[PDB]
């Protein structure tokens, strides 16, 4: 047994509403900061309409394009909930409702063969500003579904240094050991609720620290793909729709 | 809910003597940092230990004595005998990256002042004169002048001291319209615009401002002020990585890239 | 009136002090607390979280490759792979590190120290290394047998990607100053010893394979590590103000 | 180090009048080294 | 519950300033008004007992009572939509859009009035008072917005007034309360007072 | 009271969701077949997916584009769900599913004067086809928001005597006595759930039998118009948002 | 007697979880304003709410936390080193709009006194000398001159410091002859005169003068003087329309008239 | 907020000389909100 022994099945399969992902070389699953998405205590709340709970409409996973780990490859980042804005019923509800309030199960996919080598830093990041720019352009703060290429990997976009990154929630994704992440974030401000399309709370980086190798004459296209399911969500303030 | 505890401890972890080991079942120095985890191998396992009784403490690191002390935050010279300081922390790098190393936080503060008359060629002036600072909330009057009404302050706070006394100070609760300050943020400060500078700045952090005056017209002369603030009651959520890059400006965290931290060495086996 | 006698002191502000004073609004109430994930009490929970060495701080190695030890088919045997002071505070690798910055805000530290490293080659390339610890007394060790004589731990590469070297704390005394500053304090009396990597017997590939790889290195406090007398940090500076 | 005899009576009505408090004590940082679903004991091997 | 200054245009001085204008239409779903519900900023609102003592303070918080009172004759009907717009975008361009958020379905009669509850529905516990942009951003407090519109048609007998007018009010409902005091930017002076 | 002399008061409040109905001039509140919505029975259900349940999101009331009361008027009819298959998250929801359950309240309303004379009569039509013409137009069939006017009313157009449209859920709105209608419709069909793109379950008529006249001079334009409510929704086979 | 109680709330009303209505009994939305109540609709009856468990406090708004600070309510220099003062708070426009919410009001208060020396061209001086403030209430002498007999002060309270230490404070108990202030009167100061000075000033609400000098006189300078008062223990009465004009008077609410209140817009039906 | 460890001793004759009062709670606004003599329940039309 897997619990009887104290060590991580190296299976997984997460089921969300009518979508199910599997991996055979998955490393645990972390939960970010040690908690599961939960829903807005009636001693946290201050908006007073009875909220909208979507359900299994929004709580599943969406597959975002892929991403290609290129020679120049530096890495590349999604902002949440942006990326999901336009995806499904999820994205309808965050467009409908000035108030939004959810937790994430992300899972990072990529796999190689025993015969390539390379290592990427999957990170989830509170409140990750975007900030190596006098004047931030609006397509790299909310780059959307297909996110944004990272241009500043060693400083983090933020002037800090990316080694210290491991101080968030995050998984490594080493060719040698495993093939994807999988990471479970519970919804984090410093409001009981907030507005999707004007923040965004976490930030999923996937950054290469050490470049894709390879026995001479192997497959050369490697794709890093990317499936998020918002979790435990609500929405208050209904309206017409509004996008960013 | 929460799958992690986090039961408190007074002191450092003791050291319980140990053994050798020679078996094919208990392997603590093998691990996998992929899963995210920082490794659990423990002193005691790795190498054979002896007992020690740790009885060092863990006060020095808490929340409270890292930011229970006062900081600069503000520094500057009257003209016209009046001066208008918006509060915030960002002028000066040294408490400004202690805060960011949190992403959110509440606390009190303990505002501390210090004050003194300069002259023209700033030369400090051995002068008792009495001056006012005033809090004004956002949306409360500015006063443009010296003696403008406002200075009555009928409802803002105000503060009059005098050079010659001690440092004037006073405390503040936690004042945001948020259940936290914000030491981070990743949106913008309104909706219908998206231009730059209104990018990672959060509004609720921003109570108002301080104006200050000398209560009467000095003569050819200024009133030099310091301000200090001290975090008191301070309660934090989610640990940051340390600013690694000079700051550059007041309001935004904008950097210059570098392609190293620490310095080099000649070589990768010379320590 | 109550007789009183003002004593020394009296005025003064001491950025440390600890008084009760009169507060701005008396009367205001405070938002409510809310649940919010990731409480922390103490910066020691920080430390005791792994982050990276910009161990290859190398002229030939600028931004991320910095993280990254290289290692690679040797045609000679027992060579050394790498070597660094242990020293969490001192100006090097250690210094841009979640330990090192904290590290660097105290005068004093004390305790065990977790270095973890997690090989990142192919599936198929094989080898082991022995990483040891030195402690002080003389120079880093010059050779794998010198090196052999501290503490230390075989590393075999394999499933289980990573291996953690304990650097236990030995000490005279009960705390270690955080820099080891001499030409005016002397605190060379501190250093703590090194850290030094060589390959047990080689890394070993298949044909065609990448003949070369890397190795990332991870600290982080142990549990009975902590510090005391906090400083302002050498690395935040300032030239004017900000605007 | 520190007292066990201290005084501790407040002076104000608001408590951020109050002087610093006085716990510091550290918590299990589990939360933040160890957020893993899946136990990992020290003794075993981390994945299998 | 006091009256707000809502018809503030150039053509209405004085009293007239709190009629809002109602008249028989000859066309469908058209826009009566439209006003920022924040009860501190500079507008109708700022002349209002509620209006006042916000703007002795720099936070609020708490749901918001509307109420309006038709004030034509015994025989002119009418059924109009009020609608309350939480934050993200611009006020509502028409009806349509307008009744996708909080609103209630007037019908005139026998009861004169009719109340439209701004229920609290914020990110934060409190907002500041001021929306001022320039220096703090506050903007980013905009609690939305209230807007009204024919529901079906103002309606008279023949040789009535084809206009009329409907009073609004405003009022803090029991979830409200304010935090930090500061001085009334309407109380001022250029000199000492003799 | 009301309710102890065994009479219906003529004022009434529909509060569903962020919305809020009043009218001081009704006539009591009919539910179809004398029941109220109700959600599907374990016993009734077939489609084995978990149902997504919106709430008040979309059980609120959406209104209409006003229709005029004209000289020539012969009346007015819509078509549920399709008319409200766009507007605000119950349409997103119709679109996003293959099946659909729900029941409706709904509020006609047309104010006059006690200067004018007219009757409509309001009526909510099970399986309502429109089969006047040899190859019914699409336009006619589902005419959206906008609804469609009537060409054929005597005949109902559908071949039938208007006159026995009684036998379904109804109510009139004689100026004289009231200026609006409500009534309250279960869902009805032969299967537990449906496609809202391709079956229409109910259909709107407001129909006039008796001409608007008054007295000369007196307001001459009268709109009429529908306020509707989505009510006790349930819907499955979640996909890409698709449309008739 | 007393048909509505008034029953006191330390926190605002909470929010309790509602569903939907479909009926013809209960009309919360329905309304009459013509009764002259304010409508008692609530959020709960309007759509469909959540519970909420809603914390807030409502010290802030209470009279003693609304009242309870200091405002200026003198401002004077000496001449010929004496100044009279006549007690009334009609002079500085902030707390005298303030006081004006309520048609009648109790309260102590507690005076303080910041004083300055400047000289000819008011410019402050770094010169420490002995003021003294002294009451004279109605009735009693005033000194004519900085050295008259009346400042032996043997009945009337005095309170003599000076301008090198803290501010002079002192409280005051409820003083009037009336068992309450009036901020608004309608009526005459005295029987058999209808003029309109004489109107809309209540005599008790006048508890007499400070007048104040410098002990020995000051060679070439004077006596710079700011007073604030501070309500304390504020009980209160039938709360009034805001002012909503300038102050033109120190004595009278004399007013010039508008025909708007707040500026215009384009329109009525654009926010 | 407010402490619930504060000392109240007056030190002085007079009243007056007490520092500000602590309550601060509010009442129902009815007497200024709804002072009318026929009782208009919320759920019912306020005239018939
Ligand atoms: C009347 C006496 C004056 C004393 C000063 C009172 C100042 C009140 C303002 C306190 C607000 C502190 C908020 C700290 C957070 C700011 C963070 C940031 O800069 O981003
Ligand atoms: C000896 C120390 C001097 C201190 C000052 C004492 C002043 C005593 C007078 C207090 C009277 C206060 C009455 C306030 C009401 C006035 C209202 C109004 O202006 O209409
Ligand atoms: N501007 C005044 C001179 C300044 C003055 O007296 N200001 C008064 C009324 S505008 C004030 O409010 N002063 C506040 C203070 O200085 O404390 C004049 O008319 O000469
Ligand atoms: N006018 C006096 C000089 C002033 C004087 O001595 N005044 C006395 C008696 S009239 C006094 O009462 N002084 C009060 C004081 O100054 O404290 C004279 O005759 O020269
Ligand atoms: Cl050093
Ligand atoms: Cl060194
Ligand atoms: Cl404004
Ligand atoms: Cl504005
Ligand atoms: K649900
Ligand atoms: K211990
Ligand atoms: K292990
Ligand atoms: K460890
Ligand atoms: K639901
Ligand atoms: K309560
Ligand atoms: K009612
Ligand atoms: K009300």
């Amino acid at each position: 047994s897997a619990e009887a022994c104290g060590y991580s099945d190296r299976v997984a399969q997460l089921t969300l509403g009518n979508s199910t992902i599997t991996t055979q070389e998955a490393a645990n699953i972390v939960v970010g900061y040690g908690r599961w998405p939960t829903s807005l205590r009636d001693t946290d709340a201050t908006a007073v309409d009875k909220p909208t709970q979507p359900g299994v409409s929004a709580e599943r996973f969406y597959t975002l394009p892929s991403v290609q780990w290129t020679n120049s490859f530096k890495g590349h980042y999604w902002k949440l909930p942006d990326a999901l804005s336009e995806l499904g019923l999820f994205g309808q509800n965050l467009q409908f409702h000035y108030l939004y309030r959810g937790g994430w199960v992300i899972h990072v996919q990529c796999n190689a063969t025993k015969f390539h080598q390379g290592t990427l830093l999957v990170v989830a990041t509170p409140e990750h500003k975007i900030q190596s720019a006098e004047s931030p352009a609006f397509a790299r703060t909310n780059p959307g579904e297909q996110g944004a290429a990272y241009q500043f990997p060693f400083t983090f976009e933020d002037g800090t240094a990316l080694g210290n990154a491991l101080i968030y929630p995050h998984q490594w994704v080493n060719l040698r050991t495993n093939n994807s992440a999988t990471l479970v974030l519970p919804y984090v401000n410093a409001l009981p609720m907030d507005s999707g399309i004007r923040h965004n709370n976490w930030t999923l980086s996937v950054i290469p620290i050490v470049p894709l190798e390879y026995a001479a004459g192997a497959t050369t296209y490697v794709p890093i793909t990317v499936t998020i399911a918002p979790m435990c969500t609500e929405y208050n303030g209904l309206r017409a729709a509004v996008t960013q | 809910g929460q799958v992690i505890k986090s039961a408190v401890r007074s002191t450092v972890e003791n050291t319980v003597q140990s053994t050798h080991s020679i078996t094919t079942e208990a392997t603590p120095a093998l691990q996998a940092a992929e899963t995210g985890a920082t490794s659990n191998a423990s002193d005691e396992s790795m190498i054979e230990t002896r007992n020690v009784v740790n009885t060092h403490g863990v006060a020095e690191t808490s929340l409270e004595a890292f930011y229970g002390r006062a900081g600069l935050v503000a520094m500057f010279s009257t003209d016209g005998g009046i001066y208008r300081w918006y509060i915030n922390f960002g002028e000066y790098v040294q408490l400004r990256a202690k805060l960011e190393l949190l992403t959110y936080a509440r606390f009190d503060m303990e505002f501390t002042i210090v004050a003194q008359v300069v002259n023209a060629q700033s030369k400090v002036q051995d002068f008792n004169v009495d001056y006012q600072v005033m809090f004004v909330p956002p949306g409360a009057s500015v006063p443009e002048n010296q003696d403008s009404y406002q200075w009555q302050s009928s409802c803002n706070p105000s503060v009059i001291s005098n050079t010659g006394l001690p440092p004037a100070r006073v405390s503040v609760p936690f004042m945001s319209s948020a259940n936290a300050y914000s030491f981070s943020y990743d949106g913008y400060t309104q909706f219908g615009d998206t231009s730059g500078s209104s990018y990672g700045i959060v509004p609720s952090n921003y109570l108002g401002m301080l104006v200050v005056r000398t209560c009467e017209d000095l003569d050819g002369t200024r009133l030099r002020v310091r301000v200090y603030a001290k975090p008191k009651h301070v309660k934090g959520w989610i640990p940051r990585s340390p600013r690694m890059t000079p700051y550059k400006s007041r309001y935004t965290g904008v950097y210059t890239d570098t392609t190293k931290f620490c310095a080099n060495r000649a070589r990768i086996t010379t320590a | 009136g109550i007789p009183t006698l003002y004593t020394p002191g009296s005025g003064q502000f001491l950025t440390t002090d600890d008084f009760q004073t009169p507060c701005m609004l008396p009367k205001f109430q405070p938002t409510p607390v809310i649940d919010i994930p990731g409480e922390v009490k103490n910066f020691l929970e920080v430390v005791q979280v792994e982050s990276l060495v910009e161990i290859n701080n190398v002229e030939s190695a600028e931004g991320v490759a910095r993280y990254r030890i290289p290692l690679n088919v040797q045609d000679a045997m027992d060579g050394q792979i790498m070597a660094l002071r242990v020293d969490p505070g001192i100006d090097g690798p250690m210094q841009s590190t979640l330990l090192g910055v904290f590290t660097r805000y105290y005068a004093q530290w004390s305790g065990s120290l977790d270095f973890t490293f997690m090989f990142c080659g192919t599936f198929m390339t094989t080898g082991k290394v022995i990483i040891a610890y030195t402690p002080p007394g003389g120079d880093q060790p010059t050779n794998r047998r010198q090196a052999m004589l501290g503490t230390h731990v075989v590393w075999d590469f394999g499933l289980q990607s990573s291996i953690t070297l304990v650097v236990p704390w030995i000490s005279s005394g009960h705390f270690r100053g955080t820099t080891l500053e001499n030409t005016i304090y002397k605190y060379r009396y501190y250093e703590a010893g090194y850290i030094t990597m060589w390959y047990q017997t080689n890394m070993v590939v298949p044909p065609n394979f990448p003949t070369t790889a890397s190795i990332l290195m991870f600290v982080a406090a142990q549990p009975n590590f902590s510090l005391r007398i906090l400083k302002d940090r050498p690395d935040i500076s300032q030239e004017g103000a900000l605007q | 180090g520190s007292n066990i005899h201290y005084t501790n009576i407040n002076y104000y009505e608001n408590a951020a009048s109050n002087s610093l408090n006085k716990q510091d004590f550290t918590q299990d940082p589990e939360k933040f080294t160890r957020p893993v679903v899946d136990v990992m004991k020290e003794a075993a091997v981390p994945l299998k």
